[PDB]
């Protein structure tokens, strides 16, 4: 027993140890991102791609498989991020038939979704030009009015492509987890913000569920 | 190839007395 | 003693009104809060800070409760104590030693979630250690408090009347100068300082959910919390301001005109610190959609 | 490949010094091995021997992979070749693994002083103890070293029964409880020197009084 | 007959959603991942921790084991399999080869014996390897979907694959060519083991059921489901008999299955999450289950 004594020992200086890194990582938020090819995934902010950032003191890890089923191994992170390009009418579709494979997901019914309509900017001018009619792949459009300088033609065209993704989000949601739309380009610096304060109320949602005032 | 089941059955069986 | 005390000591209000006060919030509140007890120690897979304040709570009310089949039989027949003194003063001791641990209790809860919601540093690993550190810091001093509860005859018998009243009626000096002093410090030690906790804690958290510094992709879900957030805040207030309130006037009267006829207001006012031990369950746990998945 | 340098202290290179438990084995001019210490991996337990337990201390330093030993008060009883000997404890580690090149209650006895060997020969040596070294675990506590001349004790059988790393097959130890051998088949010319026993049930780690092999 | 087994050990130490979990050979060590990333060696006796390994990358979905006991391996969303040397001279573990060369994520990672381990991969091929030089002596392409999970055979001379598409391909290992086709699952399958004779093995697909398939014949031989369970298997194992089947469900529990009679008859329910992973000891006489609650359980 005296050798067991020194492997018990052992055990405890492994436990030390292992107690020592999961304090360490507890207080880093891991974000997934998701979206189709040609939006600014990669811009707006290994096997793998990664990104760390942090924001007020508080860390993030960001992840990117470039190389689904492993959608499953990011189950209870912080949030996912999901990038689409609203300029593309044509695969906008294609993105929104994505998004309602993620946010209905058996595994990613508690987890947020932070949803970016990337490139802003293109569909101001896709449309202000007027070279191409968004009525082609949506028929709704033509019905639809803008309840809120911005153009008001570019607005009402801005926030009938937000109302799709939402619409399909509150469908299901049940407020179990809540989609988050937002507007951004290339350029825009505050996208890293963006999802610092959406974490902060996604944990909100969190504590408030979980301490009974939900 | 009816009798692979059986087959099984009586292995296990076999070796179930010295598990 | 007095002829008017003879009236409330044989009347319907002690006689027919309190059993029936009693006899509900025993049979809807020792088995709601029995389920509680069952879900947070048995179904409960982690030990969750909030299921920590919450499990003790659960046990507070339903030990406050326990003894009320002997004061049932108290009041029916004419507040004639047969059980002897012993039980006269337990039951006086795990009455109000539940009733103000329960006070506490809903004070922790008050303050743990005010932090959380309020400052989400998230170090709930660790804090699980420390609900169970002032959980056991609250049931020693209740215990500390109640000590005089056991130590003091309770049972007087009055022979105008023939019956023997376990707390009703008791001698002067006890009311004037030993209980003056427990009860006084018992309703401003442990209501008073611990209201003023419970009700700025959940203001500030009213204050908060309220800020427009919140996101507003969650009002839907964050304005149901600020309807629960005052319905806790409400019972709390509402059925432990009156019966402490009137026990300070009882008191007070007592030692400066001798004038005992308050107690017969306070017993009522009693009557809505008691059900709040059977509303707790329905505000506190059973609102929650997960919780009652797990009672199902 | 792993070092041990002496001078006292001890300088560790070439291995996880963290990961290893330190003892101290000393030997006068000729009387055997003595445990005249042991420090766990982390410090986190210490042992002395009872002739130095209280005058002997035994410290050891992580970061720069050195250990320790100091005398409070020096007697004649003290001159004595001392070692530097590591040791790991964990399921099928090999305690007494590797020791140092030196620095100029359970008793346990060899029935034989010195033996004549010659190649081609299958010499056993034997070795008796005071106590059952069978553990309730099914492990036997008892260890083997040879000592050639000029050369520091390497070990042979960890538990009585395991071959060391390095050590060819020749060698084989064997008992049970309380008599125990060790087979050398195959005889070599480098097979000529000392042999001891060790047990490490309970401390101090009491040796054996040695078999010198001609 | 009824079966009831009482969580002998747990195993705690893991911070984050465990995955994978293979025994040693000695049916007393060892090995668990979990997304924490750190590869844990356990002993199961006395649940000590006998050596802790930070993996480079903690998105693990694989485990194993060497035979021998020398090495363990480790593989996941890094699309390598690394390889850990546990009898270094030096007293630490470190890595002794990384196996790059799979274009997906590894699923399921099996030494057959020392310099030569298979693994199988999201990019719908398996590769056999060699761990001196690292390089794939074989590839096993045939699959339309990610791969899921190997099972070799006692002789190691052929291994078992099933892939999201809802079938299992035997593949000859010093050949290189699938030998057999094994179909009829309604969705992914996830979980892939062999029957200790080495002539079947069992299948636990997404579609909420496990099946028996006999290499000799490639018929439903069993098929092992009841209305009331309605998720997915996420590991199946096999008793050292043959005649229980083991299988952890996303229910959060584990579920017993005579192999022979194709009903259920126990249940493991111990963990608050996910059963994740799930095997027998050699010897028979432990059964450890790892879940996403981040706790083994060792049941006899
Ligand atoms: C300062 C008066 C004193 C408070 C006492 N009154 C009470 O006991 C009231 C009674 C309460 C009944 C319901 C209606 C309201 C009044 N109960 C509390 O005040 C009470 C209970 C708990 N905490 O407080 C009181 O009138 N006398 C006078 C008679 C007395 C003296 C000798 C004596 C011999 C045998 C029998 C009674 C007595 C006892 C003292």
């Amino acid at each position: 027993s005296a050798e067991d004594k020194a492997a018990v020992e052992r055990s405890k200086m492994i436990d030390r140890n292992l107690r020592e890194d999961g304090e360490k990582a507890r207080r880093e938020l891991k974000l997934l991102l998701l979206g189709t090819g040609e939006s600014g995934k990669s811009t707006f902010i290994t096997g793998i791609i990664e990104y760390p950032f942090d924001l007020q003191k508080v860390n993030f890890h960001m992840f990117d498989v470039g190389g689904r089923k492993w959608i499953q191994c990011f189950n209870d992170v912080t949030a996912i991020i999901f990038v689409v390009d609203s300029s593309d009418y044509n695969r906008l579709q294609e993105a929104l038939n994505d998004f309602k494979s993620i946010w209905n997901n058996r595994w990613l019914r508690t987890i947020s979704v932070i949803l970016f309509l990337n490139k802003q900017d293109l569909l101001a001018e896709k449309v202000l030009a007027g070279k191409s009619k968004i009525e082609d792949y949506f028929p709704e459009f033509a019905r639809y009015t803008t309840p809120e300088g911005e153009d008001p033609r570019v607005t009402r065209a801005k926030y009938f492509i937000r109302k799709e993704f939402v619409d399909i989000s509150t469908a299901s949601g049940d407020g179990r987890h809540i989609c988050y739309p937002h507007f951004t380009c290339a350029v825009d610096t505050e996208n890293a913000r963006r999802i610092f304060n959406d974490c902060k109320d996604i944990i909100l949602q969190m504590n408030l569920r979980e301490y009974n005032l939900v | 190839v009816s009798k692979a089941a059986a087959d099984l059955m009586a292995y296990c069986e076999a070796h179930a007395k010295e598990d | 003693v007095d002829e008017f005390s003879a009236s409330v000591l044989t009347g319907k209000l002690t006689t027919v009104f309190l059993p029936i006060v009693y006899t509900i919030v025993f049979v809807v509140g020792l088995p709601s809060n029995g389920m509680a007890l069952w879900v947070f120690l048995f179904r409960t897979k982690k030990k969750h800070p909030a299921v920590i304040y919450m499990a003790n709570l659960a046990l507070a009310d339903l030990l406050s409760v326990i003894w009320f089949p002997l004061k049932i039989a108290y009041h029916i027949h004419g507040n004639n104590w047969i059980y002897g003194e012993a039980l006269c003063n337990v039951l006086i001791g795990f009455f109000y030693g539940n009733m103000y641990c329960s006070i506490l209790f809903m004070t922790c809860l008050s303050v743990q979630r005010y932090w959380v919601i309020v400052n989400p540093m998230g170090h709930s690993r660790k804090k699980a250690n420390i609900a169970i550190g002032i959980s056991l810091a609250i049931w020693l001093l209740i215990l500390l408090v109640t000590i005089p509860l056991y130590v003091v005859k309770q049972t007087i018998f009055i022979p105008a009347l023939n019956i023997t009243t376990c707390h009703d009626v008791l001698p002067e000096q006890l009311l004037v100068g030993d209980m003056f002093n427990y009860f006084l410090s018992l309703a401003i030690g442990v209501f008073l300082f611990p209201a003023f906790l419970t009700a700025s804690a959940y203001v500030l958290m009213i204050r908060m959910l309220r800020s427009s510094a919140m996101d507003e992709n969650s009002e839907k879900k964050r304005k149901r919390a600020i309807k629960l957030i005052v319905t806790v805040l409400a019972m709390y207030l509402i059925c432990f301001t009156p019966s402490n309130l009137l026990l300070v006037v009882h008191y007070f009267l007592i030692k400066s005109q001798g004038q005992s006829h308050v107690y017969a207001l306070y017993i009522v006012a009693l009557c809505l610190s008691t059900l709040n031990s059977c509303i707790d369950p329905f505000v506190y746990y059973f609102v929650s959609h997960d919780f009652r998945d797990h009672a199902k | 490949d792993v070092q041990l340098v002496e001078s006292l202290s001890c300088s560790a290179s070439g291995f996880a010094f963290s990961s290893f438990g330190m003892h101290w084995v000393r030997q006068a001019p000729e009387k055997g091995l003595e445990w005249v210490a042991y420090i766990s991996s982390g410090s986190g337990t210490i042992y002395y021997a009872d002739t130095v337990k209280g005058r002997f201390t035994i410290s050891r330093d992580d970061p720069k992979n050195t250990l320790f030993l100091q005398m409070t008060s020096l007697r004649s009883e003290d001159t004595a070749m001392y070692y530097c000997v590591r040791s790991i404890y964990y399921y099928g580690s090999s305690p007494f693994d590797f020791w140092g090149q030196g620095t100029t209650d359970i008793v346990m006895t060899q029935a034989t002083s010195s033996v004549p060997v010659t190649p081609g020969e299958s010499v056993s040596i034997s070795c008796r103890s005071s106590k059952s070294l069978l553990h309730s675990n099914g492990n036997t506590y008892l260890y083997w070293f040879l000592q050639r001349p000029g050369q520091s004790p390497q070990l042979l059988i960890y538990r009585m029964s395991n071959l060391a790393s390095g050590v060819p097959d020749r060698f084989s130890g064997s008992g049970s409880g309380t008599a125990f051998t060790l087979t050398i088949s195959r005889l070599e010319a480098e097979d000529v020197g000392v042999y001891y026993c060790m047990q490490h049930l309970e401390y101090p780690l009491t040796f054996g009084a040695g078999t010198k092999l001609e | 007959g009824r079966i009831q087994m009482r969580t002998r050990r747990t195993l705690r130490g893991h911070l984050a959603k465990i995955y994978a979990m293979h025994w040693g050979t000695d049916s007393r060590l060892l090995v668990s991942a979990s997304q924490d990333g750190k590869l844990i060696i356990w002993d199961s006796y006395t649940t000590n921790k006998v050596h802790a390994i930070p993996l480079r990358s903690s998105w693990v979905m694989t485990c194993a084991y060497a035979p021998s006991g020398n090495y363990v391996a480790c593989g996941g969303l890094d699309n390598i399999c690394s390889i850990y040397n546990l009898k270094t001279r030096e007293g630490n573990v470190r890595v002794s080869r990384e196996l790059a060369g799979h274009t997906g994520y590894l699923s399921c990672c099996r030494f057959l014996d020392d310099n030569q381990i298979v693994t199988s991969s999201g990019d719908t091929t398996c590769a056999l390897w060699d761990i001196e030089t690292g390089q794939q002596t074989t590839t096993f392409t045939g699959h339309t979907g990610d791969v899921m999970s190997l099972s070799l055979a006692p002789d190691t001379r052929l291994f078992v694959s099933g892939a999201c598409d809802a079938s299992a391909k035997l593949w000859d290992v010093r050949e290189g060519m699938c030998r057999q086709t094994f179909t009829g699952h309604e969705s992914d399958i996830n979980a892939i083991c062999f029957f200790p004779n080495g002539n079947a093995f069992a299948t636990g697909s997404d579609d909420a059921t496990c099946r028996l398939f006999d290499l000799r014949a490639d018929q439903e031989l069993m098929t092992y489901s009841h209305d009331n369970i309605i998720c997915g298997i996420t590991s199946v194992s096999f008793s050292k008999s043959g005649r229980l089947l083991l299988a952890g469900y996303d229910d959060f529990n584990c579920n017993v299955w005579d192999a022979l009679k194709a009903d259920r008859a126990g249940v493991l329910a111990g963990h608050d999450n996910r059963v994740s992973c799930l095997g027998v000891t050699d010897d028979g006489m432990a059964v450890a289950t790892g879940s996403w609650d981040s706790f083994l359980k060792i049941w006899n």
